[PDB]
């Protein structure tokens, strides 16, 4: 029922082998062909990956800044609202974002000042203007 | 196998159920109740085990009956019957052992054989023993055919057969206790040596022999289940056949090195489109943190959207490192997933140069064994026999095989160096008409009523014929003739002084530089009680090294196994002999193979009986006259010594049925 283990045999294979005298020879060297065809484009990727790691050289360390480590408040002062509503302006719904900003409230905190200040700070207004660009 | 079991397994019977012959002579007992076929069965398997448990003398149904027991003594005409079955068939009371009954004085019938080797001599000594008239023709000076000793001095070598395959089963294994056979086992070691002279490793050689194995079982997968069995309207050959898969493992391995060569471009390729968002966002972020430090410009106190400004961008860029870093995770990964591929690349090649000569040289002992190029045998039917082998070790005649033949012609009327030209057969008897091999214009005719033909597959196929039959064999016969292949291989017999070889090594072998030189002189044997060498020379090789004179080729043996043992330590040999089958033109050949083309049944045909027309139109139809036997006419046992000997017992036993009548089968 079966080829030995590790013995390859296809009616399709054979077939293509004994289609002539020289069919099986044509077949290896299409296929000689395919593998130098395969190791240049090889060397040829490597080569370019080669320089865009050359590029990367130094990674992104001296453009990294230090944490800014704040405790989260829970009073609003006028300068965290002013931040808040600028935020909303430039990144909408993105909560982590208008809390990152912020730095000292927290994305529950900056999801209650959405509902809370919507009327005063005409939340809608520039909600629907984030969605203009 | 022991007991009345073990008498007919060594009979190369059934022991449990009737042959199709034993239907024929007894359709009364198969056709008839279960109990009276064991009755049969038992009294069969007991008269072998009598027999068989001493063949050196015959076997009567008088012995036979005393030694029956209760209650299969008790029916005296079916122990008869089947007495005289296996007598008359061979079975018991063959080969050389003291008569009891005398012969009878007056004889019945008139048989002339043509040929002396073993299936003439076995098929002469049951005639003799049936009560008919037996001459043989040979035509070279000594009896044997195929089985040919060289013997000068005390060196003895087999030129011809020379292996007994095995004795479970084996015929040769009564004639062993009947004749003074000197069997010696063959130990399996096989060192091979490289055309350097080197040993080759046991790994190696095993791994080698294991693939040599698998490619045989991969072209039976390629019959049975692909039907890969006819090319371009020819018959596919073994060798096709095994090229085929060859070239498929080689197409294997190179399917398997572009698939792992297309991972790593793959991956190659995903680095490629990792790297270029890594330093487009390396980009972003060296903008991002000059706006920030610009943004950093403005001092407080500051309105809110410069402080926002700030916090704003500062947030950006830190999203964006937070990017960063998962990508140069992602780097890391893939970078480290193509060390792992490129450190575990798939194989090479399929087999090397050193691991095809190596290859080629089980190709040269599948050749030798079946003496014919393996792109000559038939890949559906090559291995037809297979499972008719014998049992046990295989051993060697230690004093050479020749005493077969030549005990077997004690007593019998045998014509040496009288080469029969024509035969003649017609409805009221034949005619053989000889010459004398030595003055060819001295002519001799034999007149008789039937004629058994044992002329080697090879001289039945010379073209224009060596003998000719009066009327021609019919188209059935030639063509099975024409089909049938007939092989050939050589053996170089080397008499040295002394031993300077391994001599608790019983052969080893010669790994020959090219495929096309593979069966020349592969391999070595160290069989008797002389310090002899024997040197074998099969396939593609055994035809050409025929056109070679001795000493050219008793150079390249020597020139071997100075290669081996050491310059020094090979001598110049004493005796040489080299045999060329194919050239003898009383053989031409070594012995049938299975060709591409052919398959069992020719063999069949082969055996059948020829019967001519009348003489007077309208006369009823003839008797059968010429009848034929030797190893290229038993289908289960062909090319070999017990299938030569069992074809003669099989032939005297139809003749005497023919001409003296059959009393058992009624
Ligand atoms: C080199 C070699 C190695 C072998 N190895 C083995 C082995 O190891 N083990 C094994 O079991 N078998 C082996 N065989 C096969 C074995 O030798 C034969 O199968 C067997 O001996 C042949 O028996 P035969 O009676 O059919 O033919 P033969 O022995 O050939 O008998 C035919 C006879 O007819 C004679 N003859 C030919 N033409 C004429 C004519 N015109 N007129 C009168 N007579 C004629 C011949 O001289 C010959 O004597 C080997 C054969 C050879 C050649
Ligand atoms: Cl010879
Ligand atoms: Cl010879
Ligand atoms: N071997």
């Amino acid at each position: 029922r079966k080829p030995p283990k590790g013995m390859f045999l296809s009616q399709e294979d054979v077939e293509a082998v004994s289609a002539n005298a020289t069919a099986a020879t044509t077949v290896l060297r299409q296929l000689d062909m395919e593998l130098v065809s395969v190791k240049r484009q090889i060397q040829n990727i490597k080569q370019t990956n080669s320089a865009l790691k050359e590029k990367l050289d130094g990674g992104i360390e001296p453009y990294r800044l230090p944490e800014v480590i704040q405790k989260c408040n829970a009073r609003w002062t006028t300068e965290e609202q002013l931040l808040a509503v600028q935020a909303i302006r430039k990144y909408g719904r993105d909560f982590q974002a208008i809390s990152d900003v912020i730095g000292n409230k927290s994305v529950v905190q900056v999801k209650n000042f959405f509902v809370n200040y919507r009327r005063r700070f005409n939340i809608d207004e520039v909600l629907q203007e984030w969605e203009a660009e | 196998p022991s007991g009345v079991e073990g008498a007919a397994f060594q009979s190369r019977l059934p022991h449990d159920r009737m042959t199709s012959q034993e239907a024929a002579c007894f359709p009364d007992i198969i056709s008839g109740p279960q109990q009276t076929q064991k009755v049969f069965l038992f009294i069969r398997n007991r008269t072998l085990q009598l027999w068989l448990d001493n063949p050196k003398i015959q076997l009567t149904f008088e012995a036979t009956l005393q030694q029956l027991e209760a209650p299969y003594n008790s029916d005296t005409v079916l122990v008869h019957r089947v007495h005289s079955y296996l007598e008359r068939h061979g079975l018991i009371n063959f080969g050389i052992y003291k008569r009891i009954k005398p012969l009878p004085t007056k004889k019945t019938g008139k048989v002339i054989i043509i040929g002396s080797g073993v299936s003439g001599l076995a098929a002469a000594r049951q005639l003799q023993s049936f009560g008919m008239d037996v001459t043989l023709l040979e035509a070279r000076d000594r009896v044997g055919g195929r089985v040919a000793t060289f013997r000068k001095g005390n060196y003895v070598a087999d030129l011809g057969a020379m292996v007994v395959t095995g004795l479970g089963g084996n015929p040769m294994a009564v004639v062993s206790k009947q004749v003074n056979m000197e069997l010696a086992k063959i130990k399996q070691k096989c060192p091979l040596y490289e055309a350097n002279g080197q040993a080759v490793p046991k790994e190696k050689d095993e791994m080698v022999e294991q693939e040599f194995n698998r490619l045989l079982e991969a072209t039976s997968y390629l019959s049975h289940q692909l039907d890969f069995n006819v090319l371009n309207n020819k018959p596919v050959s073994l060798g096709q056949a095994l090229e085929v898969v060859i070239q498929l493992q080689e197409k294997h391995v190179k399917d398997e090195q572009i698939e792992h060569w297309k991972k790593i471009v793959k991956t190659q390729e995903e680095l490629k489109e990792l790297l270029n968002k890594m330093v487009n966002l390396k980009e972003k972020i060296k903008e991002l943190h000059q706006q920030y430090k610009e943004a950093s410009e403005v001092k407080p106190p500051r309105d809110i959207t410069a402080e926002f400004l700030v916090k704003s961008k500062h947030r950006d860029l830190t999203a964006l490192c937070k990017e960063y870093d998962e990508l140069a995770e992602t780097q890391g990964k893939l970078e480290e997933k193509l060390q792992e591929l490129e450190a575990n690349p798939p194989s090479d090649v399929y087999l090397s140069s050193r691991d095809r000569q190596i290859l080629d040289w089980h190709f040269a002992n599948l050749e030798f064994a079946n003496a014919t190029p393996l792109s000559t045998l038939s890949l559906k039917h090559w291995d037809q026999d297979d499972d008719f082998e014998f049992t046990g070790s295989h051993l060697t005649v230690r004093n050479g095989y020749s005493c077969v033949p030549v005990a077997l012609a004690e007593g019998l009327d045998i014509k040496l160096n009288t080469a029969v030209r024509q035969v003649r057969y017609t409805a009221s008897g034949c005619e053989v008409i000889a010459v004398n091999t030595r003055s060819t214009s001295q002519t001799f005719i034999y007149k008789c009523d039937a004629v058994l033909c044992t002329l080697p597959l090879g001289v039945l196929k010379q073209q224009p014929p060596a003998v000719q039959f009066v009327p021609p064999l019919p188209e059935w016969k030639t063509s099975a003739v024409q089909r049938m292949g007939f092989g050939n291989l050589n053996k170089v017999v080397l008499c040295f002084d002394r031993v300077f070889w391994d001599p608790s090594v019983n052969l080893f072998g010669h790994v020959g530089s090219t495929t096309a030189s593979r069966g020349e002189l592969f391999l070595f044997w160290n069989l008797y009680k002389a310090p002899i060498l024997l040197a074998l020379v099969a396939g593609e090789a055994a035809g050409i090294m025929e056109n070679i004179s001795d000493d050219v080729i008793v150079g390249r043996c020597l020139a071997i196994l100075k290669g081996i043992f050491g310059s020094s330590a090979v001598p110049q040999p004493k005796e040489t002999v080299v045999s060329r089958w194919r050239a003898d033109p009383w053989a031409r050949g070594s012995y049938s193979y299975v060709a591409a083309g052919s398959s069992g049944n020719d063999y069949d045909l082969m055996a059948q009986p020829i019967t001519p027309g009348p003489s007077i139109p309208g006369a009823p139809q003839p008797i059968p006259r010429l009848f034929f036997a030797g190893e290229h006419t038993i289908r289960n046992y062909p090319a070999t010594v017990h299938g030569a000997l069992l074809s003669g017992l099989r032939e005297a036993g139809r003749i005497a049925d023919q001409f003296l009548g059959a009393m058992y089968t009624l």
